[PDB]
């Protein structure tokens, strides 16, 4: 029967929705979209705990400490507004500051039970998404009528209810047989996941802690194992901890878990979740303005790692790799690469690792590896595991995770042949092929590479040919688009200047660079122009038919590299076509790297 | 033989450290006698009381007190150089690299103990570390003097290298 | 002493880290008391 407290709380939350008008128009917009475009959006909105705090502290504290009594009223009020304003019940999500209620699996204890929490951690294992039967529909052949039944369980409501275990009906009330109508019944999706403490926050040498989270319907497949995640929900208990019946055993306790309602993926370094920023009109105006200056390439290049002295061409190359070219798919089924790769051979104090770590810190999706750190199955995802359902599955590796991203390799020359043969396919075919006992598949590995290497004799030697100084297979070098050699020669003026620079440090910002790169990569796709065609053809012919001793060979890969660099420079320019200047810049960079 | 030859790994590993100490065992009558006297004094038990129990009254610190003081200083202070120290460090670094270049061009071989930027930041860190224990948020040339003296005592014993000779 | 005290670290607007710790190597002949120094440093540092 009706309750007075429930109605008073519904009225108060309706007043709250009245005072703030953002959520109202959000609901209107969702309904408008679903009407016009029929894809169907789910019926849900997000509320800020901060605004609730300024509005009604009692209601705020009730939702924080007694969600089982205050949230269903709020959902009913929201549903009432939604039903009144239009020409499924609605649900809520929470953001803002949770204060003392923001915890981790280690610091979540029995004193937080029945309260709304927000946990952080790493996803370790998900489950198979299954349907759950809610309403069945049947047919009687003798009478020509249709029937139905409803089903419920303990996890579909926050407050405890008296069980009503209905049976599945096979007969009629008069004894006649029934037929199931699978198309007219209703099923809802269901999943269960596990969350652990972050590897970068848990104490060292200590076994970790974890907690289970239950998801339903429209939040069923929003994350994958290995992600950094933030989950907001109600920490809850179920059943009887051996209290009912004798149950002499006392070791077990009460089952606990989280009935989740909000899931947020978080970006970190060396992880599979990519960073994205929201672009406002001020940002777009500023970017489109800066696009029209003539030294834009120079400014964007000098912005990279301003703490390092010189290495301007390597900065330009890193920017070009960050932007990238365009990949081609022919109707026949062929694929043409569009990524850019960079290699660095240099002296042992040339700031190679600093630039490598900068690329790790700045790219939206990057994974860091070292020469002997990862090998075997750790690079190509060639490891196999299996479910407790029986099936064997694969789990992603370094380059499989970094699809559509970049990979940083340090101490490149310390690798072996077994993994170099593996990375050949990644760097050219951009695919990974596995053939083990009970598996035959092909995984996409479209990623770019940047690496740093050491000379054979500790320091680069000018009295010997490059082959005696690099000592890497020719077939491997052909797959690197650009190869740079850096040496430190003592010079009084250069030493002086670098000294004052390093002393200055010891006593365009990156976010705008990230916004710029994201917009340029998402929006612009230029095409080839005859002028650039002629320029690149001439340059390729001249390079292929010259007597100069080079740092790397010349093949068709060099021509494709010229095209890729030209297209990436045009992408930087925000132009929809490639001009002569982009081709000339690509040719100049290639010639400088080679000579 | 060069110090690079004396070690059993790539000579570029030596480029990573800030200060190097090649301690040799030279034979000497008086030094041997002094060290022997010290060691037998320690074993007998006089050094257990003498010095250690008398220097704790003003001119020596307890191990626990020193540990706590290191923790305190690490938490509290973080010095930063001054322009005079900066210019002096820059000039010294340039002179050192100039001398090494002259020596290398004087011959056909490369030295086994190279000088790089890492040594510049090494001297910077050393001067700041000396400043810190005094709790001074600022370091003056008096700290750079001692830093350069320590560097010359420790790292610039690369004069034992063959090209460095000159 | 300089090692235990440590230098000063700097975090830069571009994300680069200038470390503030000090590394030291000890070349020498046998029996010069260069292991007891390591043992004392281990016993006297708060974390070691
Ligand atoms: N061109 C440069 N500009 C500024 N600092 C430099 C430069 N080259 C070297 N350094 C300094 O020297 C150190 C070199 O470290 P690292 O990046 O490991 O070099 P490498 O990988 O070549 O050994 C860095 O800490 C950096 O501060
Ligand atoms: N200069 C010294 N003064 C006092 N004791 C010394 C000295 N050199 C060596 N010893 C003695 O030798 C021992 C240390 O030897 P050890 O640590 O093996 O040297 P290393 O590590 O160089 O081989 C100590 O117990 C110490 O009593
Ligand atoms: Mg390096
Ligand atoms: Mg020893």
């Amino acid at each position: 029967a009706p309750d007075a407290v429930f109605g008073d709380r519904v009225r108060r939350f309706q007043e709250f929705l009245d005072t703030f008008t953002s959520y109202r128009d959000s609901v209107r917009s969702i309904q408008v979209y679903n009407s016009n475009n029929a894809n169907i959006l789910p019926h849900r909105i997000i509320i800020s705990l901060d605004d609730l705090r300024e509005f009604d502290r009692s209601f705020w504290s009730g939702i924080l400490v007694e969600p089982a009594y205050f949230i269903p009223p709020a959902e009913k009020a929201l549903t009432d507004l939604a039903d009144s304003m239009d020409d499924h019940p609605w649900k809520l999500s929470f953001k803002g500051s949770f204060g003392a209620h923001a915890l981790s699996p280690r610091t979540l204890t029995a004193q937080h039970l029945n309260k709304l929490v927000s946990v952080e951690g790493i996803v370790t294992k998900t489950s198979l998404v299954r349907p759950k039967l809610i309403r069945s529909v049947h047919y009687a052949a003798k009478t020509g009528r249709f029937h139905y039944r409803d089903y419920t369980d303990a996890t579909t409501t926050l407050t405890t209810r008296i069980p009503t275990p209905a049976i599945y009906p096979t007969e009629d009330t008069e004894g006649n047989k029934l037929t199931t109508e699978y198309g007219y019944s209703t099923f809802i999706d269901h999943q269960r996941i596990t969350v652990q403490e972050m590897p970068e926050m848990a104490p060292a040498g200590q076994l970790p802690r974890s907690i289970d989270v239950i998801l339903d319907d429209d939040l069923v497949d929003k994350t994958k194992p290995g992600d950094r995640v933030n989950v907001v929900g109600v920490f809850k208990s179920l059943g009887a901890g051996g209290m009912n019946q004798s149950n002499s055993n006392t070791l077990i306790g009460f089952k606990t878990l989280i009935l989740g309602n909000t899931v947020y993926p978080l970006h970190a370094r060396s992880t599979g979740v990519a960073a994205r920023q929201m672009l406002t009109d001020f940002d777009i105006r500023n970017i489109n303005k800066l696009s029209k200056k003539k030294d834009i390439f120079d400014i964007l290049s000098q912005s990279l790692a301003p703490s390092i002295y010189g290495h301007d061409h390597i900065k330009k190359a890193i920017l070009l790799m960050l932007m990238g070219g365009v990949e081609k798919n022919l109707e026949n089924g062929s694929h043409l690469r569009g990524d850019i790769n960079i290699l660095m051979v240099g002296d042992p104090s040339t700031a190679k690792s600093q630039l490598l770590r900068f690329v790790l810190n700045t790219a939206s999706l990057a994974i860091a590896t070292t020469g002997r750190g990862s090998s075997g199955v750790g690079l190509t995802a060639a490891v196999t595991t299996d479910r407790e359902t029986g099936e064997r599955r694969l789990e992603a590796g370094a380059m499989v995770l970094a699809d559509r991203g970049v990979v940083c390799i340090d101490e490149f020359d310390k690798m072996t042949d077994v993994d170099r043969v593996a990375i050949h396919e990644v760097m050219e075919q951009q695919t990974v092929t596995i053939a083990k006992a009970g598996i035959h598949t092909t995984l996409n590995a479209r990623c770019s590479v940047i690496a740093a290497a050491n000379p054979v004799f500790g320091q680069y030697d000018v009295n010997r040919d490059p082959h005696q100084n690099i000592a890497l297979p020719d077939s491997l070098l052909s797959r690197f688009d650009l190869l740079f050699v850096v040496t430190d020669d003592i010079n009084e003026i250069r030493d002086r200047s670098i000294s004052e620079h390093v002393l200055r440090t010891h006593r365009v910002t990156i976010p705008f660079l990230r916004k710029y790169v994201q917009y340029a990569k998402e929006r612009v796709i230029p095409q080839l122009t005859q002028e650039a065609i002629n320029v690149i053809v001439k340059n390729y012919t001249d390079l292929r038919n010259d007597d100069n001793t080079k740092k790397s060979p010349i093949t068709a890969r060099t021509l494709e590299t010229l095209i890729r660099l030209a297209t990436a420079h045009a992408k930087v320019r925000l132009s929809k076509t490639v001009n002569k200047v982009d081709a000339k810049v690509a040719a100049n960079l290639l010639r400088f790297a080679l000579l | 033989k060069s110090p690079g030859d004396n070690i059993d790994f790539q000579t570029t590993i030596l480029s990573r450290f800030d200060m190097i100490f090649i301690v040799k065992d030279d034979h000497n009558e008086e030094r041997d006698i002094s060290i022997a006297n010290h060691v037998i004094n320690i074993h007998t038990g006089n050094a257990n009381a003498m010095q250690n129990q008398q220097e704790e009254n003003g001119s020596e610190i307890s191990i626990e007190k020193m540990k706590r003081y290191i923790t305190y200083c690490r938490l509290k202070c973080a010095p930063r150089l001054s322009p005079q120290a900066a210019e002096k460090l820059s000039s010294n670094f340039v002179t050192i690299r100039k001398q090494l270049l002259i020596n290398e061009l004087e011959s056909t071989e490369r030295s086994s103990i190279p000088i790089t930027i890492r040594q510049l930041e090494a001297i910077i860190r050393i001067t700041e570390s000396l400043a810190k224990l005094e709790l001074s948020p600022i370091a003056q040339e008096r700290h750079v003097d001692e830093a350069i003296r320590l560097f010359q005592a420790s790292t610039m014993d690369a004069a034992s290298q063959d090209p460095i000779g000159g | 002493v300089c090692l235990l005290m440590g230098g000063s670290k700097k975090i830069l607007p571009d994300g680069m880290r200038l470390r503030g710790d000090i590394n030291v190597l000890l070349l020498g002949d046998p029996g010069t008391a260069k292991s007891q120094l390591l043992k004392f440093v281990e016993k006297v540092s708060p974390i070691a």
